[PDB]
């Protein structure tokens, strides 16, 4: 349903982040609103072609996209994405998501390996 | 040259096939699943005089109601009972009632056999024997790393198996008792040792019918049992 | 000859090997004939390599499909191939009555279809699909209209088509006559007929066991319903008369 | 501004006994005070030898009773064998705490007979905090039945024990009781549903 | 490759790439650890340039936690990841206890460790065979020793890297129990040295106790590898 | 090994599954010539099907058997190909006209359109992840200025502008061929360009094709000031055409 | 030869290996014999015993009334399939409170069937099964992998297929309108047939669903009563 | 979705021996303003199927495309006659929607009414379905049937459902005069009643009534007539 | 599928036991608060009773009433075969935490092959109930038992909290039960009037059917 789902993992305190008041149940505040900003964007445009055009659109996007997104460096150095961006078209456009910045801690770059791509 | 899922020719998965090369590489154990118990043993093969002896133990308990024996990959194998106690006491938590045997060895089986998309990469290379009590009485079971598992009356895994499993079907018989059962164990263990059976060279674990508790015998009994042995 | 193990990558000389070997699976798979008539249209099934399988179900075994009660979709490939294709179209019928609320127009399914078909031959790692699908209907002011996709996603309107083993043979047979005057109750005996001389496996016996058939026309209303036995019999003793003298 | 959660009424009774069990309940059901039927089927059959019977909303308690027997064939199925009442309250508890903080609004009773031939019946709450309940009552008519319960009980054949039953629930509703009454009742040799 | 089998079973059941592995751990450098009642000496063998190259930087006996400490042979830098790995293990262990790490569990996560790097896509094996020196939650001093393959065992007296077997076979057949610290820096360094050429600059001995792990001074190391010059002749 | 299969530089370069897929657009041997004129922009197509396994078929409404198709409403096009690739193509400028429409508020430039094209071309050719698209398109389009463009890109991507062009088999020495035609046209009312612009392109395809070409293997389109819609000249018109030129 | 390396490659002719690989995988497994008649079908069949000391493997998965089927190749695929169409039975009982329809189910699995065929990274199922139910007529069918599923009035799979084949055949006008003893007795005689090794009750998995009777495998003294009378 | 802007009244149902008749009365009142008066209130999903609602006319019209979908994909996977699904699958089936629904706190504003028949042995119409376009036959209780789904969800079976206002005072009229198997006259006339008193007692309501009957030979949309 | 994803996906047309499910209200953490202002009917949980426990020579004591709704509902739940854990406030929260602890603490036995301490238990139950502290959570329990460092008295709450000591008492008139015990208390106790204390103060607690267990270095009896 929601909150993940308990298995007797037993590591529920870790040394590199403390749980968030919300957990994962999400509260509708403008981070939220925030956060799915994106990626509505893009269902709305999915929604508009595989409903004008049909489905098999939508299906050649979404492989695309991630085709070209399944081609990036290893987690740590940024990656350009530029294919990305042909693909998905915002070349042409800049955006808040572009410019400004975020600077991020306590992670060992392993662990971050582990949990990008589950291993 | 070829992917970890291809069938060859004969219809059999070559990964598979591989995976069942590898567990007769292993350890000598053996297992009677006779009316009173399961009397799952092992052979304790100790690699030299510095081991320890404590840590190197081939039989894992699942559960308290539950025994096992490990062969072929080893950390493998350890996967395996490690996944299998998870999911046994998830049952536990979700229904009161402690988890049988057989639905034991069908989570075994799922695990070992996830390796195909059908996470895991390459089969599990261990052939594990599983045994323990339930509401139904004793049950004995095995799956080798191919899924086909099955349950036995008394069965051997490990390195030279054949002759164990030729000598428990001649030695073997129907309404056995527990101390039968014991002896038959030990006899068939050293007409398969290389070695001479001494007290601390073997582990054997009890599921009793009337406790139900995995009971590891300690050196005492050991002794006991060796000594009661025929010429 | 390395360039062929693959469908992504293009031969020397500009033909994708991989197109002709679904070209030529489909060709040594089940045929499949349909054709337009003055009243409607009919498309046949036609089942010969399960005459060796004696246990199959009386007509059990039907590849004719249909979407809305309005359109027929048939194919001659294989089977799950064409049953995941029959399930997109009914997806995309779904989904254009739920979002626009009128029945899908034939070209916009034939179309989606194609380019949906086309959508697994440009990759590296999904299967082609070996299927070649045949969508047919049929109005009282519109007339009737035949499409018929290849599976490189190649569709062209056809007012007669067939698809499979000696599909030659029948396409030759059908070109006999001009087969928009004749009507759909007698062009039965005539597709009976063809099935009998073209097909070597189907003998007089056979004919009402592995065929399937369903019209397009003005008798049902416009309707999709499939032929039933009282109206085959009689074409079927009509056809082994003939061919008998 | 809609609140999820509204009383249909109900007034499922219990009762245990040396080797028998009574989980009656009515077939009434009204959103506030206007009737829909007369004829609202609830004790749903888990398995031959269990039942479940609840007061609340109708919705919430199908769907509910509807899950527990699709998870009972799931075990029977994979198993082999009819899971224990102890495993189906089990089942029950961690189901109803699966939904903690958009909780079911359904007080359960999980009436049965036990393989060593002993009734016993299980009380619940909204979350899954249960107990074993030699009488229990819930819903509208909580307030009025539970007296007599412990009056009668704590202070015999089941024939007593359904008379008791039928004069207390004609009580109730002399005293949205309901208007008709299924006195199911599990013998050792299954279930036996009584209309009334 | 993302979501490939690197490793493999063979023809004839086994794996070749934790075999590759095997060999490039015995490729690497020796390390000998000897336990007697309630400490555990631990040495590696050094390889400096001398006028050139910095001793301080190379260090091979790290400390993992308060009590458990671990050597190594074979690939520094998988042996640095590894090592980053269980120091934030021990931290979480010891978070959620409030009681320090025992040998036993971060041996035990180890082994699952390498046993995952030997059966994920996308990752090889971990180069390297770890083995582990610390108390448990009864405080008894106890060695386990990993491997590439993931298996652990329990030691008294093992070393691994080029030339294993040759100090294995020694220390079975010299090896003694409830020992003297001086004694068993002694066994450790001459244990090390049948493998080793006999110097100075070529050992780091330290010896683990529950206070730290004291790494012995140069004087006591120079005075002990004079002595055995002198016993060889 | 493998430098030919995968969109892989080579030795000495000749990135050769661009080539191979240029020589595919070649084999279907459908000529398709684009001419462009002073406030008029003809774009005419042979009405064949593409040379492939299949076969032509008295049984088959030849009127469905096109190659020119609209991607909005003033653009037009014809992909010269495979057939799913050039409608997978049309498909493709559809959507980036609709791109252009909702995010900028107004119609797609051809420009802009053929530049967009080429961007997701490269983009097919950089990664070997996906086949390349064997359909060279030939846009057409009427700027906002009201002047006519003319354009063509490759499976190559190499979208750049032109005047006269032809796609297909024989495309070399047929470069002279319309330059020639242009001499014609470098030695007037708008429906005087217009007529003179159709029949210069009819007359180019009968040049380069060499053959009489009826009426009911031909395709004409034209975009120009006086309606600047993208609509298919009717086949009586078009045989009125053939027989002032002959 | 080499283009059998992946399951998305056809060879010149046109024709997969992989999937046929995985046909002669279901080939090689032990017998399953299936008749029905007008209101009842029976499924019987052997079941795998390794050695004298291993009880017999069991084969007959029931999943959901009326609904149960017969596994004739690998047993893990067999485990899968069986919890596949266990859970769409329960759900389609819980949600709608009715009988699944068998063509539903049988439509869904070899759609399964076809989406774990089509991609790569992926392996079709090496097992083949009855999906035989009593969905208000006594049904047989047969999800090949390619993705297809396939209706007979009876069936076999492997071992000496070719002569329970040739009997059933033989017999197939005696099956339709016939009691349910000279069912069972038809059915046991093709089994019989097929070990051309003799039927035990150990071996012998016979099973009985249709009008007013559910899937449940009959007891061992019927089955021996049956045994017996099919040997003399 | 957010509340009730151009509601209905009420609908009612009852049962006979022919099959099933329910009424509807085409209102869509705009809060206080009466806009439309000709609005089709009881849908068709297919043949011996009826579903009849009383609230937001979006949340019903989302609900009549949902079930025409079901049904089409229903025909377009058919075989033999009986695959139809019944009323009962239908009425389900709205039932978990509402569920659904309401565990997302996105409540459909309206109260279903599902009607049909759950057997062919009767009729035999559905072999031969056509969507784009005798005597009756007797039918018993068992065979037929009748459900509601609430704003909760909550559903039930009965013999004679209403929703709306005439769950209020109508539901002790058809409870007082219903009795089993009764002539289309007495049925007619009962529903005469109901919605007599329906247009007295109410403000919403209206008389330009509509009639359709769900029996043997399918559904039957009668015309539109004034109360008398 | 694949399909059937971006199918709902188009047409907007969109369940574990152990995953817990939420509101999709603005803030679900107070959801349940926003509930209790519409009504109190469904939130009448079945609270715990007063449990009272405390440390002496030979072992601890821990007794507790039977009161509820119900009246004979256990309260103490076994832990361990050494540790036995206590029930107080919302009987739902702290009876299922107490499980979920007991199955840790089984696998944690199991996996390491060493019996876990008091500290760890109470530590890992104190870390658990501060994972969904915010959301509504009411438990108060006392971990009591054995371990290689001597016995221990762990005092966990819903908050977190973590309080060592060898005096304890909670639930509702807790405070008249601490004010018994710090009237009268001695470490050096006998067990019968370690038992007669413990008897006494609950019966003062339950006065403003008692059960009483006595834990052990091997283990627990029940008196």
């Amino acid at each position: 349903n929601y909150l993940e789902k308990l298995n007797f993992d037993f590591k529920v305190k870790d040394v590199v982040s403390i749980r968030d008041i919300n957990l994962e149940g999400k509260e509708k505040n403008i981070e939220t609103f925030h956060d799915t900003i994106l990626l509505n964007e893009e269902k709305n445009f999915l929604k508009r072609t595989g409903l004008i055009y049909g489905s098999q659109e939508v299906y050649k996007n979404i492989l695309d996209r991630e085709i070209v997104s399944l081609s990036r460096r290893l987690p740590g150095i940024k990656s350009s994405l530029l294919s990305l961006d042909i693909v998905r078209n915002t070349i042409d456009r800049i955006d808040s998501y572009e410019y400004m910045e975020k600077i991020d801690p306590l992670e060992p770059l392993s662990e971050i390996i582990e949990k990008k791509m589950n291993i | 040259d070829r992917g970890v899922n291809t069938f060859s020719p004969e219809g059999r998965l070559f990964q598979v096939e591989y995976a069942l090369g590898a567990i007769k590489l292993g350890s000598t154990a053996v297992g009677i699943c006779v009316n009173d118990g399961v009397i799952l043993a092992s052979e304790r093969r100790i690699s030299s005089t510095l081991i320890e002896k404590d840590s190197v133990e081939k039989l894992l308990s699942i559960d308290d109601h539950i025994g096992c024996a490990m062969s072929g990959l080893m950390a493998d194998a350890r996967t395996l009972i490690d996944y299998a106690r998870v999911e046994c006491n998830h049952y536990k938590f979700i229904y009161n009632e402690n988890i049988n045997i057989k639905s034991c060895v069908e989570l075994i089986s799922e695990l070992a056999l996830d390796f195909s998309n059908l996470i895991m990469s390459r089969p599990f290379g261990v052939a594990l024997l599983i045994g323990g009590v339930d509401k139904n009485g004793p049950c004995l079971w095995y799956t080798e790393p191919s899924g086909t598992n099955t349950r036995f009356s008394a069965a051997s895994i490990g390195s030279a198996q054949e002759g164990a499993e030729l000598l428990l079907q001649e030695n073997y018989k129907k309404d056995m008792t527990f101390e039968q059962a014991e002896i038959l164990a030990l006899t068939v263990l050293r007409q398969v040792m290389e070695d001479k059976l001494s007290t601390s060279n073997v582990e054997i674990c009890a599921i009793k019918k009337s406790d139900q508790t995995f009971y590891k015998y300690n050196t005492d009994d050991i002794s006991r049992i060796i000594d009661v042995l025929p010429s | 000859a390395g360039y062929d193990l693959s469908v992504s990558t293009f031969s020397p000389d500009g033909r994708l090997y991989q197109v002709e070997y679904i070209y030529k699976s489909i060709n040594n798979n089940n045929t499949a004939l349909c054709l337009e008539c003055k009243d409607g249209i009919i498309c046949c099934c036609i089942n010969s390599n399960m005459d060796k399988n004696k246990m199959i179900k009386k007509n059990s075994y039907n590849r004719i499909y249909h979407v809305n009660n309005n359109i027929i979709i048939t194919y001659s490939g294989f089977d799950g191939d064409a049953r995941n294709i029959i399930d997109r179209a009914r997806s995309e019928a779904n989904t254009y009555y739920y979002n626009f609320h009128t029945n899908i127009p034939l070209h916009i399914l034939v179309n989606r279809i194609s380019l949906y078909i086309h959508a697994y031959t440009l990759y590296w790692h999904m299967r082609p699909f070996a299927a070649s699908i045949i969508i047919s209907s049929f109005n009282e002011k519109d007339k009737g209209d035949i499409y018929c996709i290849e599976p490189n996603g190649a569709c062209y309107k056809y007012s007669g088509i067939v698809i499979g083993k000696n599909k030659e043979m029948f396409k030759t047979e059908i070109e006999k006559k001009d087969y928009k005057d004749i009507n759909v109750r007698d062009a039965i005996e005539d597709i009976y007929k063809f099935i009998l001389t073209s097909d070597d496996h189907m003998n007089k016996n056979n004919l009402q066991n592995l065929v399937n058939f369903s019209w397009i026309c003005k008798e049902s209303s416009y309707e999709f319903q499939n032929i039933h036995e009282e109206i085959l019999t009689p074409a079927l003793n009509k056809a082994v008369e003939y061919i008998e003298k | 501004r809609w609140y999820p959660y509204i009383d249909n009424g109900g007034t499922v009774i219990g009762l245990t006994g040396k080797d028998y069990v009574i989980l009656a309940a009515d077939t009434r059901l009204s959103l506030s005070y206007s009737i829909y039927t007369r004829f609202c089927p609830k004790i749903s059959k888990l398995t031959d030898k269990c039942i479940i019977g609840s007061s609340g909303m109708q919705s919430d308690i199908k769907t509910l009773h509807s899950l527990l027997q699709k998870k009972i064939q799931l075990f029977v199925l994979e198993h082999s064998h009819y899971p224990d009442i102890h495993v189906i309250a089990r089942l029950l508890c961690v189901i109803l705490y699966s939904r903690r903080f958009f909780p079911y609004y359904a007080f359960n009773i999980l009436a049965g007979v036990d393989e060593n031939n002993k009734g016993v019946l299980y009380n619940y709450d909204s979350v899954g905090s249960y107990c074993e309940a030699t009488h229990s009552c819930v819903g509208s008519g909580s307030q009025l039945i539970l007296p007599i319960l412990d009056n009668r009980v704590e202070q015999f054949n089941l024939g007593d024990d359904i008379n008791f039953v039928k004069d207390a629930i004609t009580s109730a509703t002399e005293r949205y009781t309901g208007d008709k009454t299924l006195i199911y009742v599990i013998d050792k040799m299954g279930i036996n549903v009584n209309t009334l | 490759s993302y979501d490939r089998a690197i490793t493999v079973f063979s023809p004839d059941g086994h794996l070749l790439q934790v075999e590759h592995a095997l060999e490039a751990v015995k490729k690497g450098g020796c390390a000998v650890a000897i336990k007697s009642s309630n400490f555990a000496v631990l040495a590696v063998e050094k390889k400096n340039i001398p006028k050139l190259q910095n001793p301080k930087t190379t260090e091979k006996l790290i400390k993992l936690d308060e009590h458990n400490c671990l050597a190594f042979a074979g690939l520094n830098a998988d042996a640095r990841v590894l090592v980053n790995k269980t120091r934030l293990e021990c931290q979480r262990y010891y978070l959620n206890m409030d009681e320090p790490a025992p040998v036993d569990y971060i041996a035990k996560y180890v082994a699952k460790v390498q046993q995952k790097f030997t059966h994920r896509g996308g990752v090889r094996p971990f180069g390297i065979a770890t083995l582990i020196a610390g108390f448990k939650n009864n405080k008894e001093i106890c060695i386990y020793q990993t491997e590439p393959s993931g298996i652990y065992a329990a030691w008294k007296a093992q070393a691994i890297g080029k030339n294993a077997k040759i100090v294995q076979e020694f220390l079975e057949k010299n090896y003694q129990e409830n020992m003297e610290q001086k004694d068993c820096i002694f066994l450790a360094l001459k244990a090390i040295f049948e493998v080793v050429e006999l110097s100075s600059k070529n050992v780091e001995v330290a010896l683990l106790t529950e206070k730290d792990l004291t790494f012995i001074e140069e004087q006591e190391i120079n005075s002990m590898v004079e002595l055995i010059d002198q016993e060889r002749t | 090994m493998y430098d030919r299969h995968l969109t892989i530089f080579s030795p000495d370069g000749n990135l050769y599954q661009i080539e191979y897929a240029i020589k595919a657009v070649k084999n279907t041997n459908i000529t398709s010539v684009g001419v462009k004129g002073e406030n008029c922009a003809v774009i005419i197509s042979q009405k064949k099907m593409a040379t492939q396994y299949i076969s032509q078929d008295k049984l088959l409404d030849y009127n469905n058997i096109t190659n020119i198709y609209n991607i909005t409403d003033e653009i037009g096009c014809s992909m010269v190909g495979m057939p799913g690739d050039c409608l997978s193509m049309v498909y493709k400028a559809r959507s980036e006209a609709s791109e252009f429409l909702y995010s900028n508020g107004y119609n797609v430039n051809a420009e802009t359109l053929c530049r967009n094209i080429c961007d997701k071309i490269q983009v097919y050719t950089q990664h070997a992840y996906m086949r390349l698209h064997a359909c060279s398109g030939m846009i057409i389009g009427i700027d906002e200025n009201n002047k006519p463009e003319l354009f063509k890109f490759d499976p190559s991507g190499f979208c750049a502008g032109y005047r006269a062009c032809v796609i297909g088999n024989k495309e070399q020495e047929s470069i002279s061929v319309l330059e020639r035609l242009l001499e014609k046209r470098k030695k007037e009312t708008i429906d005087e360009d217009i007529r003179n612009t159709t029949i210069l392109a009819i007359e180019a395809l009968q040049t380069i094709l060499a053959f009489d070409l009826k009426a009911s293997e031909i395709e004409v389109a034209i975009v120009s000031t006086k309606n600047r819609n993208f609509t298919q000249i009717s086949e009586k018109e078009i045989d009125n055409y053939l027989t002032y030129i002959a | 030869n080499l283009y059998d390396t992946d399951n998305i490659i056809y060879s010149p002719e046109g024709r997969l290996y992989q999937v046929e690989y995985a046909s002669e995988a279901i080939k090689q497994g032990t017998c399953a014999v299936a008749i029905k008649s007008k209101d009842y079908v029976v499924v019987s069949g052997l079941k795998k015993c390794i050695s004298k000391l291993s009880f017999p493997q069991e084969k007959i998965f029931k999943i959901d009334d009326y609904i149960g089927i017969s596994m004739s190749g690998i047993t893990s695929d067999a485990k899968v399939l069986t919890k596949f169409m266990q859970n769409e039975c329960l759900s389609h009982k819980f949600l709608y409170n009715e009988n699944i329809n068998i063509e539903s189910l049988v439509r869904s699995v070899a759609d399964k069937y076809q989406k774990n065929t089509q991609k790569s990274s992926k392996r079709a199922f090496g097992v083949g099964l009855m999906i035989a139910a009593y969905h208000n007529e006594p049904c047989i069918f047969e999800t090949r992998p390619n993705g297809s599923y396939f209706e007979y009035d009876a069936l076999s799979f492997g071992a000496r297929s070719h002569a329970s084949k040739t009997y059933l055949e033989k017999n197939l006008h005696l099956f339709e309108e016939c009691s349910l003893e000279e069912l069972i007795l038809h059915c046991l005689k093709a089994l019989k047939c097929s070990l051309s090794s003799e039927l035990t009750i150990s071996n012998t998995a016979l099973a009985v669903v249709g009008k007013n009777h559910p899937w449940q495998e009959i007891s061992s003294l019927q089955l021996e009563e049956y045994l017996s009378k099919v040997k003399m | 979705t957010l509340g009730p802007v151009v509601t209905g009244t009420s609908v009612i149902a009852i049962k006979y021996k022919h099959g099933i008749m329910i009424a509807a009365d085409r209102k869509a009142s705009y809060g206080s303003y009466a806009k439309f008066q000709n609005v089709e209130r009881i849908f068709k999903i297919n043949n011996k199927t009826v579903m009849g609602f009383s609230g937001e006319l979006a949340d019903a019209q989302y609900l009549h495309e949902l079930l025409t979908r079901k049904n089409i994909n229903n025909l377009s996977e058919k075989k033999r006659k009986e695959d139809m699904y019944t009323p009962q699958h239908y009425h389900s089936y709205v039932s978990r929607v509402f569920y659904v629904r309401k565990n997302r706190i996105d409540p459909l504003f309206n109260n279903i009414i599902i009607a049909g028949i759950n057997s062919q042995k009767y009729d035999n119409n559905d072999d031969n379905v056509l969507l784009y376009t005798e005597e009756y036959k007797e039918i018993h209780k068992d065979d037929l049937y009748i459900g509601f789904v609430d704003m909760h969800g909550t559903n039930f079976c009965d013999d004679y459902i209403t929703t709306g206002y005439a769950r209020y005072f109508a539901l002790t009229l058809l409870r007082d005069h219903y009795k089993d198997n009764m002539t289309e006259e007495e049925a007619r006339i009962l529903i005469n009643e109901c919605l007599r008193i329906l247009y007295f007692r109410d403000a919403t309501s209206s008389n330009f009534i509509q009639i359709v009957k769900v029996t043997s030979k399918g559904v039957e949309y009668e015309e539109p007539y004034i109360l008398p | 599928s694949f399909m059937n994803e971006i199918d709902n996906l188009i047409n907007d047309v969109e369940n574990d036991e152990l995953e817990f499910c939420v509101a999709p209200v603005n803030v679900p953490r107070n959801f349940i608060k926003y509930a209790q202002t519409q009504n109190k009917k469904l939130f009448d949980f079945h609270k715990g009773t007063t449990t009272l426990a405390f440390k002496f020579k030979d072992g601890i004591i821990v007794a507790v009433d039977s009161r509820a709704s119900s009246q004979n509902v256990e309260k103490i739940i076994e832990i361990n075969k050494n540790i036995l854990g206590t029930m107080a406030g919302g009987a739902a929260d702290c009876l299922y935490w107490e499980k979920y602890l007991g199955k840790i603490i089984k696998i944690y036995e199991l996996r390491n092959n060493e019996k876990i301490s008091v500290r760890a238990a109470s530590t890992i139950l104190s870390n658990i109930l501060y994972q969904y502290k915010g959301y509504g959570l009411c438990c108060g329990i006392i971990l009591s038992g054995y371990d290689h460092t001597g016995f221990n008295m762990f005092y966990v709450d819903d908050s977190g909290k973590k309080v060592e000591g060898n005096l304890f008492s909670c639930g509702s008139g807790s405070t008249y039960a601490y004010s018994i015990l710090d009237s009268a208390y001695d470490y050096n106790l006998n067990l019968d009037q370690a038992v007669e204390l413990a008897r006494n103060a609950i019966y003062h607690a339950t006065f403003r059917k008692v059960r009483v267990f006595h834990i052990h270095k091997n283990g627990y009896d029940k008196i």
